[PDB]
């Protein structure tokens, strides 16, 4: 995952 | 006629605000329709699909946001946050669009106002699942859930400690626990008569699961009909 | 004597009995094994299928006798009785087999005593869905459900008002209500310690519907891999 | 057009 990681780590 | 349930009402309020602020209520949107293939059903309407897949991407983003609003969710490891999201995502995508159903017009409204009729939902990418999803929408009406109950439900669904490949499943169970008692109570307060509503509403998650299961298979079939590739976020959630 | 208390103890008893007398307990079964494709995992063991499909068919028959024992079930329409059976048949097949699971040997036991391990189960026809079915069996032991809980839970699957193409959804729906109440009352009678055990047990139906959805998709895959037709009754229930 | 389930229902 590239997106979920970003979106979650904020 | 009740009692104090303090730090559970405060939690309940957190869930309602988290939901509303990430999911515009139906009555509060600027509806607009479309003329594309509204007449007859087709395999897939590239036009309708384009906007639909974009609104799907966006709704997923709002879902992730709704998650980070749920107390403790951010406290879980990144791997468990992802595991929980990937398992409940489609279940909530379903839940949301179904709470946007207009019984008389037989339509559904997205968060940009876009309002499609049953046949257009079919052509947007619902295929064989159209009648099934729409049946679920009609089954929700008679319950008259509000944004609080809908938010609480979506939360119970996401925060489920029975998911596979989960590292701290009891940490998850603990988080879910109050969301259950929170719902149990709120329904009792919101309704002083019909007392068999907690179960009836609660196991609507059961209904979501069936549709979400058959839903994943639809998502597989769709990649076989699509101009190019699935929105990266959608693939990321369905693996 | 309080009325609803009395009526629910009645319902609870009729269903427990209707379960015991239509489904033997793992403890009262004389087990026995077989060596057919027991060590390695293959596409399909025609020998195991035949025997599995025979025992499943007889379980279906058993399940049908169970329904007929449910208060009000033969009060529905025949389309509806038929419809309910076809839509819950696989749910209960799963539930029933998963309560016949033995952890130490990693095996499941049919009604004639037959005891197949995880590999043989796969070779029997479970295929790629095997581990999913076993995992669910593991997440069932900690609940240590009994004849009454397993029975009521099966009746709830069977008496579901949200099933499609029902002639009288509302009647079927009001018919499910007493069951949901009996389960709650009983679950609390048994474990007045763990208070949140009602929604936990109840929501195992979420797992059922998911496995069942995939089971139906699996059955269709078997339908082309088997050098012959499945037993006639299974055919019908899977239509 | 199977005829089993019905026969089972009827008893
Ligand atoms: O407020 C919005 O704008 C909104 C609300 C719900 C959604 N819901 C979905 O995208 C959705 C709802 C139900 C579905 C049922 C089966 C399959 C999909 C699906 C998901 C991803 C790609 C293709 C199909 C489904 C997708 C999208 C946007
Ligand atoms: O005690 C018995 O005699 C007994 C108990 C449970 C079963 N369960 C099933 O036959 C069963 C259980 C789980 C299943 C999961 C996915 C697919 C099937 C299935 C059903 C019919 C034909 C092929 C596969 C499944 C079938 C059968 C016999």
């Amino acid at each position: 995952h590239k997106i979920l990681h970003r979106l979650l780590q904020e | 006629s009740y009692e104090m349930t303090a730090e559970l009402d405060d939690l309940t309020e957190k869930i309602r605000k988290a939901h509303q602020e990430t999911f515009p209520s139906l009555c509060q949107l600027g509806k607009y329709t479309t003329n594309s293939s509204a007449d007859h059903r087709v395999r897939l309407d590239l036009g309708l699909w384009d906007k639909f897949s974009e609104l799907a991407t966006k709704c997923i983003i709002k879902i992730v946001e709704f998650a980070k609003r749920l107390p403790g969710f951010t406290g879980l490891t990144i791997a468990d946050q992802i595991t929980l999201l990937k398992a409940a995502c489609l279940d909530i995508l379903i839940l949301r669009i179904c709470t946007r159903y207009t019984p008389e017009q037989d339509t559904m409204t997205f968060s940009d106002g876009l309002t499609l009729n049953r046949t257009q939902m079919h052509n947007a990418g619902f295929g064989p699942l159209t009648d099934l999803v729409f049946t679920f929408a009609n089954q929700l009406l008679p319950l008259e859930m509000d944004d609080t109950e809908t938010g609480l439900l979506s939360a119970i669904c996401l925060i489920c400690g029975d998911r596979q490949d989960l590292e701290e499943p009891t940490k998850v169970d603990k988080l879910q626990e109050p969301l259950l008692e929170a719902l149990k109570i709120y329904i009792r307060k919101r309704r002083p008569s019909k007392p068999h509503m907690f179960p009836k509403i609660l196991m609507k998650i059961t209904d979501l699961r069936s549709i979400s299961a058959k839903g994943a298979e639809r998502v597989i079939t769709l990649k076989m009909e699509i101009p190019g590739s699935m929105p990266p976020l959608i693939q990321e959630m369905m693996e």
